[PDB]
RNA sequence: AGCCAGGAUGUUGGCUUAGAAGCAGCCAUCAUUUAAAGAAAGCGUAAUAGCUCACUGGUCGAGUCGGCCUGCGCGGAAGA
RNA sequence: CGGCGAGUAGCGCAGCUUGGUAGCGCAACUGGUUUGGGACCAGUGGGUCGGAGGUUCGAAUCCUCUCUCGCCGACCA
């Protein structure tokens, strides 16, 4: 399994998406999260501190 | 796996092809162009790649509505039985909204004169219900329209919890929700046609055919703009059987409407 | 072709015949009228 | 359908139909479906063939059944070796000695009037004809 | 004084220009689209009332001229 | 009965405004010019147009037409 | 396809022989008791007897005709 960190994802079934280590110290066997806004997933929005992470490209502004 | 990127790599090689995704059924559309257009792609995939694929058809979404009023139909739930129980009485009317302006499908308000539901549960017990209407009981798909208002209800001071209220809510829901017999509705779709000069009155025909109706139709040039209102349902695939007729000189264009009435024999093909 | 054991005009362009002593019923504007056996 | 309502016996004799008819003619309205034949109308078809003839008389008119069943008939069931008792009322007729009127209407004219009992006399196994309310 | 040429007796609408919707094709079957209906018939129109149900014989001749043998409120 | 000419005007005659032009269908079933022509018996129409009959005058030139009650017949009627 | 024997308050069960009143107890409910719940202690509502139709002064009742559902055996070549 793997843990989706965001505001809402679209992530469902299909699309090989990319997926590293990690455990999330909150659900028993959940011990890697999701690659968001890489191969298959498009990561969140709404963000714009710590966008390194979740895939968030630079904001225009 | 291996096929949806296989498709892509073919699916950016011709501008003319497109792969959706079935969001509300997950699954795939293949976009082309005709019989032809579609089996090569099938071939293309089946030796190029030797990967076999079944063609099938398209899904729809099916969503709910009901069609009469509810009196009041209670919802109480107590789960006492040693501990800390659940506890919540839920006495509520839901009604058919229209299909009208505002935008989401149900409506809710509050109706209980003594405050006799203390503060917090109201959004708490609501919240189900807010989770309760990604489906439909009468079929297992989406509804609309509910107007319910919340006559009364009734609780415990240390032990009618949130879980109850979530719960509670719902069985006044299903039993409220049998008490207004509520029926199907399917994606209609506006849908226009251009038809030479002298098929016109096989394509108008064709429509009857297909359940739509005569909703305006002006002559032009060389043409004329129908208009019918269509289930989707009815579409599989509609540029076949419509060039077959116009010597394939017809062009139209698909644009959803709104949801409306599933018939009879319509209605259980809901089965599974 | 309608072979009904009761054969009847069901138009006006349809005529009745008298053919061998079979009765046979022959339309020109409307093939399906066509009906023998009464 | 027609069918007596509480009458006093389930079972009736067979009974033979030798008879001319006796409830003649014309009495309600004007025209009149009179029966040529000697037949044990049953209950069913009476309804079933007077549906079949309001349809034409679309709303206008008056409809009458100059009959009633009242008679039980005793089928047995299968494979029932003859005797074991007497059988089980299965359905009810309605005896029609040769000339009874069966159904009078009034209101629509000649022409309709010809086609509705046309079209119902089809459905009952008895000849019949037409027939129209004289002075006297 | 003629038969079927290419002429119609239709549509009633004077003064809500360009009336196309209920009648631009109930004669558009040969061809009256809307652009050329009432260019003409408008610059005849202008003698008497308007907001009234002016019925009209459409009569375009086999060289797309046309006059009239309109009528008032049947 | 054929063979001939007409069968037109107001009038798309309303609505359900979905298109319903004599003719989907429901209501009305008017009157003009009238020898007559139904706001209509039928085929047509996306819906008009189209093509006939109702009814009326030319020639023609002898009887002819429509219902009803009975006689005797035909079909319905395919087995090793 | 007959044949005995039930069907009675949400539920499971008395009253039925011999015709004159509808009960045993649990459930739902009310309060008492505990901080609260479980249990417990005293009270209330709750069916008019599967249904139709007869006979009776009176039909849950005694029956006939329909129905509803359990069990019995539907055989010998």
């Amino acid at each position: 399994t793997s843990y989706i960190g965001g505001e809402g994802h679209n992530l469902q079934e299909h699309s090989v998406i990319l997926i590293r280590g990690g455990r999330v110290k909150d659900l028993p066997g959940v011990r890697y999260h999701t690659v968001r806004g890489a191969l298959d997933c498009s990561g969140v929005k709404d963000r714009k501190q710590a966008r390194s992470k979740y895939g968030v490209k630079r904001p225009k502004a | 796996e291996k096929m949806g990127l296989a498709l892509g790599r073919l699916a950016k090689e011709d501008p003319s092809f497109r792969v959706w995704t079935d969001e509300e059924s997950n699954q795939t559309i293949i976009a082309g162009m005709g019989e032809l257009h579609l089996d090569i792609i099938v071939d293309r995939m089946k030796r190029e790649f030797n990967v076999e694929a079944n063609v099938g058809k398209p899904q729809v979404a099916y969503r709910e509505t009901i069609r009469q009023k509810v009196t009041d139909v209670e919802g109480k739930h107590a789960k006492q039985s040693g501990g800390r129980g659940q506890y919540g009485h839920v006495v509520i009317d839901m009604y058919p909204l229209e299909p009208g302006s505002n935008p989401k499908g149900y409506e809710f308000i509050n109706d209980i004169k003594g405050g006799v539901i203390p503060g917090e549960y109201i959004p708490a017990v609501d919240k189900g219900i807010q989770e309760q209407l990604k489906a439909g009981p009468l079929a297992g798909y989406p509804v609309v329209d509910m107007g319910i208002r919340l006559h009364f209800g009734s609780y415990h001071d240390v032990d009618s919890s949130e879980l109850a209220f979530k719960l509670a809510a719902s069985i006044a829901f299903k039993e409220g929700f049998k008490k207004a017999k509520p029926v199907l509705l399917e994606p209609i779709m506006k849908v226009e046609v251009e038809t030479p000069e002298e098929n016109t009155g096989d394509v108008i025909g064709d429509l009857s055919r297909r359940r739509g109706m005569l909703k305006g139709q002006e002559s032009e040039v060389t043409g004329v703009k129908i208009h019918a209102e269509v289930p989707l349902s009815e579409m599989f695939g509609y540029a076949t059987q419509l060039r077959s007729l116009t010597k394939g000189r017809a062009s139209y264009t698909m644009e959803f409407l709104k949801y409306d009435e599933a018939p009879s024999n319509v209605a259980q093909a809901v089965i599974e | 072709m309608k072979v009904r054991a009761s054969v009847k005009k069901l138009c006006r362009n349809c005529k009745i015949v008298k053919r061998d002593g079979v009765i046979r019923v022959i339309c020109s504007a409307e093939p399906k009228h066509k009906q023998r056996q009464g | 359908m027609l069918q007596p309502k509480r009458t006093k016996f389930r079972k009736m004799h067979k009974g033979r139909n030798r008879g001319l008819a006796q409830g003649t003619d014309v009495s309600f309205g004007s025209f009149g479906l009179k029966a040529v034949g000697r037949g044990r109308l049953t209950a069913r078809q009476i309804e079933a063939a007077r549906r079949a003839m309001t349809r034409a008389v679309k709303r206008q008119g008056k409809i009458w059944i100059r009959v009633f069943p009242d008679k039980p008939i005793t089928e047995k069931p299968l494979a029932v070796r003859m005797g074991k008792g007497k059988g089980n009322v299965e359905y009810w007729v309605a005896l029609i000695q040769p000339g009874k009127v069966l159904y009078e209407m009034d209101g629509v004219p000649e022409e309709l009037a010809r086609e509705a009992f046309k079209l119902a006399a089809a459905k009952l196994p008895i000849k019949t004809t037409f027939v129209t309310k004289t002075v006297m | 004084a003629k038969k079927v040429q290419a002429y119609v007796k239709l549509q009633v609408a004077a003064g809500m220009a360009n009336p196309s919707p209920p009648v631009g094709p109930a004669l558009g079957q040969q061809g009256v689209n809307i652009m050329e209906f009432c260019k003409a018939f408008n610059a005849k129109t202008d003698s008497i009332e308007k907001g009234l149900p002016i019925p009209v014989v459409i009569t375009v001749y086999a060289d797309r001229s046309f006059t009239f043998v309109t009528k008032t409120p049947p």
